């Protein structure tokens, strides 16, 4: 007999969310510490996520079967209808927002009626794309740039960023990138000229891509191939979801500088503690980063696992505190439709729950939303020695903000006023030099951000050049490479 | 002989002359 | 909704090249996305700004 | 499409300028200069010096520029010529002083006492 039954409504594109949901229920039903005597059962329905009536109808059928909570992984189109249904029926609604086609998330902006109690808990963190991008452009001292966005991006997600750049007097262009890039660029060459083209190439020297990884890879290749960008270009790509395969392919197709900003998950480092959270064992396929499935997981998939883990802990606490309310068969749109009487107490128990999972820590603030998020910032580099590649520049989170900003020279000198002048002798040899030459050196040291040590030349003279091209003094120190740089009045 | 800090030094020497930060120094040791 | 088409025709007739678009707190800016693409293609200097429902604070702060 | 008008005779008001529909369309008809200068009072005089370089310029040439600026309605920015030279024939190569900045195009206009 099962008294623990949960419902799930998935978009048709969310097959991986269903696979992970079922695996998470499997993993918990093998955990003897949580729900010691009770197995979790479930009913899952797939719906067209652009049909809100179908989403309501199928969610209502799950409520007729009898559920303790409803998990959804779906876009904004049907989100408002499910949230309002959950509020009417008192069913705790664990909402995992899916983006369309890997486009950057924007807030749903459903503006759900606030007269009634909110039964929806938003599992994914707030959209912080606008805050993160503003911090990164500010660090790079950008003043003029173009924002390219995909065909599915909701530009209300950058409205605050646009207001802020306008307040600071920046020249910010917007452009939608059509799903077919070649036509957009081919049309551009046919219609434009050399002057206009030089102006467009100048505009493309600094750009932000607010788009899915597949469109960004195509868009970068097409502009590189047509020579609309060059080695001096600097593009920023921002999206919560860009996998390691996508990052490498973006770096590979790009010339110049590329900055990639994506969501990261603060999970344990040690191999043993990777697939465990306390005594809860996670299936290897989701927690081992060498597994092919784990590397190909969507961000929504990680949140779905942690949602099931959170619900089980909540149900466990409700059963271990003698406050259980049995599930009820509910009916929608009937004369005597009535909410679940156990719903208010279940919602409050889930809301103050917290679990360590695949996303890091999943919990809810007072507003019913998960507050926890971390972004990492990757960047390209180049030398002849290293070739092309990418490394981690920094991290961002909404609490501590930006962390991580985005050699000692051997100096030979010769004393000869007033270029080099001894300001402090300690033990009869200089520690502090002052002078015309030295002040230029202290403008160099501070500005390029190098450290130095200064020692005199072996005779405080440039010397005489010895036979066969041999040098001594300060000059010999440069030739024998025994001093990095020479700060003096050297002729 | 050969240095990757040469480029930024030559740039900074122009930049100090142009800013007039270099001109203050001349007055300093030479009033 | 033909707002984007009408506004483009009127700005063109007046030979505008630089201007600001002020919109309210309830306006969906997807309604002018096509207008924004067209002015950008013609090389115009077009600023956007949302006007907050409380104007005095926005201007007083300014 | 409505529009305002004004004369002393009519005062303020509004009238219909035109119409638009998606079939027939519209019916009824409806720079920063770079200044290179050379410092030499009292033509260009430093009125305020900040970190050993002028920040605000005063003198006869600057007032003449404020009269020129209002008429053409251009705005400007002034930076000091780094060489402190006005320029005169260079047989040694490149033009020095004010003249070289314009020849090589690093300023659009040059405001100085250049003979």
């Amino acid at each position: 007999d099962s008294i623990i039954h949960i419902g799930a409504i998935f978009d048709e594109s969310a097959k991986k969310d269903d696979e992970v949901f079922r695996t998470a229920v499997g993993d918990l039903n093998q955990n003897e510490e949580i729900l010691q005597t009770e197995k979790i059962t479930f009913s899952v329905t797939f719906v067209d996520g652009n049909n809100p009536f179908q989403a309501v109808q199928e969610a209502c059928e799950l409520m007729n079967q009898g559920i303790l909570a409803l998990v959804s992984s779906i876009g904004c189109t049907s989100a408002g209808s499910l949230q309002s249904l959950a509020d009417a029926m008192h069913i705790p609604h664990l909402f995992i927002q899916r983006s369309t086609a890997g486009t950057p998330r924007s807030g749903c902006g459903l503006t759900r009626s606030n007269r009634n109690d909110d039964y929806t808990l938003s599992v994914r963190p707030p959209v912080y794309l606008n805050e993160v991008i503003l911090r990164v452009v500010t660090e790079y001292a950008w003043q003029k740039f173009i924002i390219f966005y995909d065909s599915e991006y909701d530009i209300r997600g950058i409205q605050e960023f646009l207001d802020k750049v306008s307040q600071q007097g920046m020249d910010v262009a917007l452009q939608k990138v059509e799903n077919n890039i070649n036509k957009m660029i081919t049309t551009l060459f046919d219609t434009m000229r050399i002057e206009e083209l030089n102006r467009y190439r100048d505009t493309l020297r600094r750009a932000i891509l607010v788009m899915n990884p597949a469109t960004a890879k195509s868009f970068i290749s097409e502009v590189v191939e047509t020579n609309l960008v060059a080695f001096d270009c600097h593009w920023i790509i921002i999206n919560e979801e860009i996998n390691d395969v996508d990052v490498q392919e973006l770096v590979r197709r790009s010339i110049g500088r590329l900055t990639i900003i994506r969501q990261t998950f603060p999970v344990p480092q040690n191999i043993s503690q990777r697939c465990f959270r306390g005594n809860h064992r996670i299936s290897s396929t989701l927690c081992d980063p060498k597994d092919p499935f784990a590397q190909n997981m969507e961000i929504s998939n990680l949140y779905i696992y942690d949602t099931v883990l959170l619900l089980a802990n909540a149900f466990h606490k409700k059963l271990q505190d003698r406050k259980w309310h049995s599930m009820a068969s509910l009916s929608c749109i009937r004369k005597n439709s009535k909410p679940w009487q156990g719903g208010r107490s279940m919602l409050e128990t889930i809301k103050k729950g917290g679990v360590n999972g695949l996303t890091g820590d999943l919990e809810f603030g007072e507003n019913g939303g998960n507050p926890n998020v971390h972004f990492e910032i990757l960047g390209t580099n180049y030398g002849e020695e290293l070739g092309r590649g990418v490394r981690k520049l920094g991290c961002w989170n909404p609490v501590t903000g930006l962390n991580g900003s985005l050699v000692v020279l051997r100096v030979v000198t010769v004393l000869e006023e007033p270029f080099v002048m001894v300001s402090e002798n300690v033990l009869g040899k200089p520690k502090k030099y002052q002078g015309f030459s030295i002040d230029v050196l202290d403008a160099l040291s501070n500005y390029l951000g190098f450290n130095y040590e200064i020692y005199v030349a072996p005779d405080h003279k440039y010397g005489s050049p010895q036979e066969d091209g041999t040098w001594n003094g300060l000059v010999g120190e440069l030739v024998f490479k025994r001093a990095d740089i020479g700060i003096s009045a050297l002729t | 002989h050969g240095s990757p800090y040469r480029d930024v030094f030559s740039q900074r020497i122009l930049e100090l002359q142009q800013s007039g930060d270099m001109d203050i120094l001349k007055h300093k040791w030479w009033p």
